[PDB]
């Protein structure tokens, strides 16, 4: 409505959907499938049930390299699954008709449970789902198994592990994709406590799709933080729609044009598009010769740049097979951009120095690792608000194992579970068909 | 309607802690302090003159209309607004007859508006200085509730609930409240209840006989009535144990089953 | 050319400053440093005698050591020379007093506590009162038990820094109270200065507890808001007596120590955890106040310089150094700001290019003369290091060279401007021309917060806004990175000394750090760390009356 | 239905309501006026322009006894105030059916902003409404007074206070009724910051009202942090309509029964009530008489025993006039129970604990505070489900005014801002009529 | 960063943990080490059977 | 090449120990930075430490 820039709409495989959709219909604040998936992320937990069993079968209760000997319990968690599962479904039910779901995953090994939504509405933040969880768990195994009145702390330790004395659930069998509230680095930055094997085990390894649920993410956050409010929000809208939906088909033409290219390519390729849209003039020309450029559109020319910065992302990584130049091609894509142009980088430069950190941290012996244990919550890539991450999910898409820390290291349980839902396993395909549903109401 | 018990036991203590639970049961007086007297030792106003406030009378301050806050009657110091006092005992472990928590229930059962407080040597009840004043001459210095060798009015330094009693009887203390006078065989409080000295000391009474103190004691001993001689006060506290944990791992009928 | 760097080129290298050729591999090794051959002379004694064989230092593994010559480290306006082993905070008691000082500080309120004990509690309170009051949290405040000899005390000679103080804006109340346990305004600050402090405090009087260091290193920095507190309410309740109920001593003790309590960190949240009082927390201006340079001197580089060396000695060694990280640190980082003159005379080319161009605070902060003072003074610090390639090898690692262009960039658009975001944004233009000048800048991912400072400079977000005083290490593009935070401090403190204020942020913590009862002396902290270098600092926390001589 | 509980709904002043309303009527999972409450609280924010003014004018940006010189802005924030409010509201706005309430307070010296829904159902926390409202309030000093562009840091200061150094708003002129999450006590523990005080001050010290507020908030945080799951629900329920709600009247019956009575007189009064229910009945007679007492009904025995707790607070405190005897009558009362009946008390020991918590909170110079400040996210007052608390707003609706923290020093501004709402001021009108709305669903 | 990320985290145990938020203190501090850590930390259990 | 190093005074107590619930790796190691379970422990003690 109060936007009058139009963008068009691609699927992954670059073919056409619609033309001439409004900027707003992909806004977090109007799009239904970005509140669908907010609303699930929030209540949908993972649970381990075969990693339940095998803490209380050898008493490995405690988190790393901890046992108790003495506390331990037999019980067959998995062969009784479908009785979990529904006890826990039954406890958990608000009236009759709520979305609360328990499905089974791999032969009972793995739980995907959706508290109500009604549980939520009351509930001033999204620990309730997992508490909620914990709690029906307790009591399902408590009279599945007639376990003694002196093991249900036992119990409790193998379900959730040390939360009273450790304000997060570390040694447990429990999961969700966003983390303990304890654990954010700053206020509103709940979303942002996603990491990047999650995102890409949650789609299956489909770089489109991880771009798509990064950038989702990302920026749904910056709109939780206030940062995309008053005028700094079409910046955000913009940079969702170009960077993480390809509105234009922008990564797709770029990446094809650059098949066998280089960065440089890339941004020689980014470049002649933004002059060609007109996005970009010729500010002067300097006495050596030098054509010095400025934006005609400021944050289309942001848009431009980060959907180049992908583009640029995927072509390194995919030219390599390999997921560490992700910080070196999104430090460089901006260093010869601005240095070509004289125009900004991506960010105004807050995207070259979360690579120049990123950097830092993935090379080095001050912490970090590899780029797939990183997120928009950590305080090495918290800087760049929603373009410096999806870049990061494409390139481990863009691997062929060559990374210690790959997401079947570091999210098997979660990856497993979250791929069972569409909304969260595709998000390009569903964002776009919640655009147009909302197509005519601007 | 409800005929209320007090306290389980059989035992002289467990029907003693029973009497100072009872409000119907009327405590035997064993001295005669006058209400000035008890005001000196108190320390916190000199008697004879007019209590000080703390807010106007409750006629002139303005409350919204409260159904709910107006159903209660308040006390007369808090009608006319006065500043809130205190009166601090220590009790000696050596059959003293009123002990630390069994005086915190007898307040909070018998008083109305008072703030009571429990320490292992120490017990403080807090309420408006007029109705403290009256109460405590009533019921905490005239009865068997005060004896002036095994218990004290003391605030400030309170030390000597779990000390041996010295040549007199008299719990010991840091600041010599009270000194026991061999000529008339009384004893006299020498200083207020928190160490600043009176002017002239009051007669207090003369100490309990101990014959009498085993008798009107509330305090288990091995030397006087121990617990193992009152089985049904252990079995209570057994019960209320286990109430308290099945209550606490699953509050349900079935669970407390097994009670 | 007189550069005010040259003297320690000369003493430090044997060669001519400009001359571009030496000669290599003729030192000896580890051999050629007499700090070298005690520690290794240390370790021998050390392993056999209380290692049982189990080797410590072994020089023989890994890097060859000394294979260049190792050169000596002047301090910045002192004429003392160290090795740079000495300047190690592990090695330097100086650097450790200087945060077990600001570690063991608590500033707390005295005028609520006043007012209810005057009309709820019922008690007079006069200048003997406080007096009384005074002399007991002295006594109690270390150890000390008040007329219980039955109680538990701290030995005496184990706590011998631990002080109580009061300061007070009111005049009158002031000259009424003891002067063993006051901090004078008057008599500690320039006449202008004490005037500015006391119409900034009011007519209200604080009180300051020094825990005893011992404490602090026993515990962490949240132990001593603890203790403070502690130790205030037992002074209060014993000084003076209150024949008042418990309810009544409830709200005085929040009157009196959780009213008006000043920390001088705050606690960090996600994986900085930490407590209160902890080197993360303290923001710049904080440490700008705590440093006292404008008490003592009016040239407003040195006051600038001083917050300099504090906050690189702070931020960069003890805080990333260990906090953060670990291991040998930081100390060349830090020590490159203030070692030699050649911060000194960068940050006096600025004032001097600000002043003939501009005049010392002739212009509104603008975008044109941030650029062009920052431009011009990082391309003199640039040819500065070009041609004197001695200067190069002093600053061999380009980090220990962008920090200290960008700092006195910085410095000169404060001086220029007055403002400290228009410093930092200063800070920043110079950083990317120096990367564009030496096609070099500091380690990998060094100009995280370099590249995304100049947009966050003015910025107006949520977690991208702040003034350069109220920000500090907990900022998220300040949180990891070496040497900017120490400089960042200086800029912020150059905001100030060029409109000639007497405080920065805190007028109580300025007051508070003027007591002359600190160990370290906040006067001159580069004297100092001089002075801990050569082994002739007397710190505190040390347990030599509970350990055995043999 | 799963419960077959029935209760009558009595108003404040004892007047019968409605019988037979099934229990869940009143579940925070059901009740419409209990949604409605949590969700306003989610998104009100409350804004001090005077504050705002007078920190900028003097340059008291910083905390306590901070001052930057020379960072100072005049501008004259309380004269327009209604430009302020139309800019801030203009940039909130989402739609033009949307909420954005914005309204002027104390004839311009503060501002009461409500956050759109819409901004709130796309965020994983609360803390969207306080950032947004910072934000958009920035834009708007920046916008209506030409602020220069080097101290928007500065109006940025004055606005949040500290923010990306402490993370909170210290020195802010900003405040919500919830805190920071990542300032909780426990998981789930956001509902329970609301202090007395604000409770009793919101009502305008009315006893009922203000039992109920702080009954229903505290209940509704037991349902988020997963307490009231499974079969601790039904205790929780019964817990908030005998104790907040003065269901079967109870708690106003044995005020009347005990206006001139004390604290073991409440407790007779509370034996007899639950003798002659049938809620207890006698377990044996010991050798020394003493019928111990089992509870046919535990959970309807602890709602017994709550509001008999809440009854002997009020006839206590009525009686001394006074506040600062609500730790010793709930000690006490519990402990006569138990020792009286052999029964468990009020939460089965929790409430004894919470007293004494209270206890050496409010009565000593480890003391600190009054109960008017009490919370449950706090480390001493945490440990009741939400049995504790609500008593403490009937003793400080029953103070004479001998408090230091009494509701006018600490709650004037929360008072002023939640008091328009019908469903805060009145918060036992209302749910008795949310609940009456949905009698015949179950 | 492998090695860093391993030593600092995967392999890494320590003898508290931290406690953030209200409590507000670091790793390895008495407040955070589990009575299980600490009866652990003696060793009278392999010098004495009693 | 260039660096400061800490007193080693100052680091007497600072020890990196390895211990290895593995015999054979444990027999060739050097006993000087090898914490023992065979010699500290018991032998029922020094099976469960090592199961
Ligand atoms: C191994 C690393 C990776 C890493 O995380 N840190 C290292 C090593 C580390 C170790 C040194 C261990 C030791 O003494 O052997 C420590 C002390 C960190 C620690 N607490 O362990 C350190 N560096 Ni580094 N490190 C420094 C520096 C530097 C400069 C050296 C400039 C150059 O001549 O090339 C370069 C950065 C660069 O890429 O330019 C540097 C790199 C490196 N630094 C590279 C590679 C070193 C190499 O020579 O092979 N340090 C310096 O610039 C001076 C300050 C110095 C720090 C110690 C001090 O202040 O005394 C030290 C700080
Ligand atoms: C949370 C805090 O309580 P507060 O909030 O009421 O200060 C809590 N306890 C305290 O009250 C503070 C310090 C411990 C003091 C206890 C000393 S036991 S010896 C004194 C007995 S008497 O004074 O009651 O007679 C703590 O910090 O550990
Ligand atoms: C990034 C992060 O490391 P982690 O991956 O979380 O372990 C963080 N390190 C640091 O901040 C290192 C700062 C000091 C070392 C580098 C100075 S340039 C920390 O310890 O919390
Ligand atoms: O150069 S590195 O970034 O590896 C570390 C510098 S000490």
């Amino acid at each position: 409505v109060k936007y009058e820039d139009k963008i068009s709409l691609y699927d992954a495989k670059g073919n056409l959907v619609a033309e001439n959709v409004p900027l707003e219909a992909i806004s977090p604040l109007y799009n239904p499938t970005i509140k669908s998936m907010v609303k699930n992320i929030k209540r949908t937990v993972a649970v381990n049930l075969a990693g339940i069993e095998g803490t209380l079968a050898a008493g490995k209760i405690g988190g790393k390299g901890c046992q108790v000997p003495g506390r331990t319990l037999d019980i067959s968690a998995v062969s009784n699954a479908q009785a979990i599962a529904d006890e826990v479904e039954k406890i958990l039910k608000v009236s009759e008709d709520d979305d609360t779901a328990v499905k089974i995953i791999n032969g009972g090994k793995q739980l995907a449970v959706q508290v109500p939504t009604a549980r939520l509405e009351v509930a001033a933040e999204y620990s309730v789902s997992m508490l909620s969880t914990a709690m029906a768990l307790k009591e399902a195994l408590i009279k599945t198994f007639n376990i003694d009145m002196f093991d249900g702390s036992t119990v409790h330790a193998a379900i959730v592990g040390n939360y009273p004395q450790v304000m997060d659930y570390a040694g447990g069998n429990i999961a969700s994709l966003l983390g303990a509230p304890s654990m954010m680095e700053g206020l509103g930055y709940a979303l942002r406590n996603i990491p990047v094997n999650h995102a890409v085990a949650t789609t299956k390894k489909n770089m489109m799709n991880a771009i798509a649920f990064s950038s989702v993410m990302e920026q749904t956050a910056t709109f939780e933080m206030g940062d995309a409010v008053g005028s700094f929000e079409r910046q955000h809208l913009l940079g969702l729609a170009y960077q993480g939906l390809n509105a234009d088909n922008l990564v797709i033409d770029f990446i094809k044009a650059n098949a066998k290219g280089t960065v440089g390519s890339v941004v020689e390729t980014v470049i002649d598009r933004a002059i060609a849209d007109g996005v970009i003039v010729v500010d002067k020309t300097m006495s050596s010769g030098f054509n010095m450029y400025k934006p005609a559109d400021v944050n289309k020319w942001n848009a431009y740049a980060a959907a180049g910065l992908v583009a640029a992302v995927a072509v390194s990584c995919g030219a390599a097979r390999a997921a560490q130049n992700v910080a070196s091609v999104i430090l460089y894509f901006n260093d010869i951009l601005e240095y070509e142009t004289g125009l900004p980088g991506v960010d105004y430069g807050r995207s070259m120095g979360t690579a120049v950190g990123f950097s830092f941290f993935s090379h080095s012996i001050y912490g970090g690792g590899g780029p797939g244990i990183f997120n928009g919550n950590h305080v090495v890539t918290r800087h760049s608000k929603g373009f410096a991450i999806p870049p990061v999910c494409a390139a481990m898409c863009a691997d062929a194992g060559t990374q210690m820390f790959s997401p079947e290291h570091t999210s098997g349980l979660v990856g497993s579970v979250y791929s069972a839902f569409d909304e969260f396993r595709e998000p390009m395909k569903y964002v776009i068909e919640g655009a147009l549903s909302i197509k005519d109401q601007f | 309607a409800y005929t209320p018990q007090f306290y389980p036991g059989a035992t002289k203590v467990a029907e003693n802690r029973r009497n100072h639970l009872n409000p119907n049961y009327e405590l035997e007086k064993l001295r005669e302090i006058p209400d000035e007297d008890v005001v000196k030792i108190m320390g916190h106003r000199q008697p004879g003159e007019d209590y000080k406030t703390v807010h106007p009378p409750l006629e002139e301050m303005d409350f919204v209309e409260d159904y709910a806050r107006d159903l209660v009657e308040p006390l007369n110091g808090a009608k006319e607004g006065h500043r809130v006092r205190y009166i601090q005992f220590a009790d000696s472990m050596y059959f003293a007859p009123a002990q630390p928590y069994d005086r915190s229930r007898s307040y909070m059962s018998r008083l109305r508006g008072v703030d009571a407080g429990t320490l292992s040597g120490r017990q403080v009840v807090e309420c408006r200085e007029s109705d403290l004043e009256e109460f405590s001459k009533n019921i905490l210095m005239d009865t068997e509730l005060f004896d002036p060798a095994t218990s004290g009015m003391r605030g400030a330094t309170v030390h000597g609930h779990s000390l041996r009693l010295d040549e007199n009887g008299m719990m010991f203390d840091a600041l010599q409240r009270c000194v026991f006078d061999e000529k008339t065989g009384h004893v006299m409080y020498v200083k207020d209840q928190v160490g600043k000295p009176l002017d002239a000391p009051v007669d207090v009474g003369e100490p309990i006989p101990e014959a009498k103190l085993r008798e009107i004691t509330t305090i288990y001993r091995n030397d006087g009535v121990a617990m193992r001689a009152d089985p049904d006060v252990i079995e209570v506290v057994k019960r209320i144990h286990r109430a308290r944990t099945l209550g606490g791992y699953i509050p349900t009928n079935e669970t407390f089953k097994g009670l | 050319e007189k550069r005010l760097f040259l003297k320690a080129l000369k003493e430090k290298f044997e060669e001519d400053p400009k001359e571009k050729y030496t000669k290599f591999y003729t030192f000896g090794g580890w051999e050629q440093s007499a700090r070298k051959r005690e520690f290794v002379e240390a370790n021998e004694k050390i392993v056999s005698e209380k290692r049982q064989g189990i080797p410590l230092y072994n020089p023989d593994i890994g890097v060859p050591l000394g294979q260049r010559k190792l050169m000596p480290y002047k301090l910045s306006n002192t004429d003392d020379y160290c090795e740079g082993d000495d300047l190690h905070f592990l090695n330097n008691a100086a650097i450790q007093q200087l945060w077990d000082d600001i570690r063991r500080t608590v500033i707390v309120g005295m005028d609520t506590a006043h007012s209810v004990l005057e009309k709820r509690l019922g008690v007079e309170v006069t200048p003997e009162t406080i007096n009384e009051y005074m002399h007991t949290i002295n006594h109690s405040l270390p150890g000390g038990a008040v007329v219980q000899e039955h109680m538990v005390e701290v030995h005496p000679s184990l706590a011998w820094d631990c002080y109580a103080r009061i300061f007070t804006g009111d005049d009158e109340l002031a000259d009424e109270l003891d002067s063993r346990f006051l901090i004078d305004i008057n008599k500690l600050f320039p006449e202008e200065q004490a005037e500015t402090l006391k119409a900034a405090i009011g007519k209200k009087t604080y009180q300051v507890s020094r825990v005893p260091s011992l404490v602090g290193r026993v515990c962490d920095g949240g132990t001593i808001s603890r203790w403070s507190a502690m130790q205030i309410g037992m002074s209060f309740i014993t000084a003076y007596k209150l024949c008042a109920g418990e309810a009544a001593t409830a709200d005085f003790s929040y009157a009196s120590k959780h009213a008006d309590v000043i920390q001088m960190g705050n606690a960090l949240p996600g994986r900085r955890a930490r407590g209160p009082n902890e080197p993360g927390g303290i923001r710049f201006g904080i440490l700008s106040d705590v440093v006292q340079t404008t008490r003592v001197s009016e040239d407003p580089v040195e006051q600038s310089l001083e917050v300099v060396a504090t906050g690189a000695a702070l931020y960069d060694q003890i805080w990333l150094g260990a906090y953060m990280s670990g291991g040998i640190g930081f100390t060349q980082y830090a020590t490159a700001s203030y070692t030699d003159d050649i911060l000194d005379d960068f940050s006096y080319y600025a004032l001097d290019y600000v002043e003939k161009k501009y005049g010392r605070m002739g212009t509104k902060a603008t975008m044109d003369v941030v650029e062009d003072v920052a431009g011009e003074v990082t391309l003199y610090a640039l040819e500065q290091y070009d041609d004197y390639p001695a200067l190069l090898e002093d600053h061999f690692g380009g980090s220990q060279r962008a920090a200290v262009a960008a700092a006195a960039s910085g410095i000169g658009v404060c001086m220029a401007t007055g403002n400290s975001n228009a410093g930092v944004n200063g800070w920043y233009l110079s950083q990317i021309l120096h990367k564009e000048y030496h096609s070099r800048l500091g380690f990998y991912g060094y100009d995280l917060q370099d590249q995304c400072g100049a947009s966050n400079s003015l910025a107006i977000r949520n977690d991208e806004a702040a003034p350069l005083e109220l920000r500090g290490p907990n900022y998220p593009n300040y949180a990891m990175n070496v040497g900017h935070q120490g400089e960042y401090a200086g800029i912020a403190q150059a905001a100030h000394s060029a409109r000639g204020d007497a405080f920065a942020l805190n007028p109580l913590v300025k007051v508070a750090f003027a007591d002359p009862m600190l160990v370290f002396d906040f006067s001159k902290p580069r004297k100092e760390i001089a002075r801990g270098a050569l082994r002739e600092f007397e710190a505190a926390g040390e347990r030599d009356v509970i350990l055995p001589a043999k």
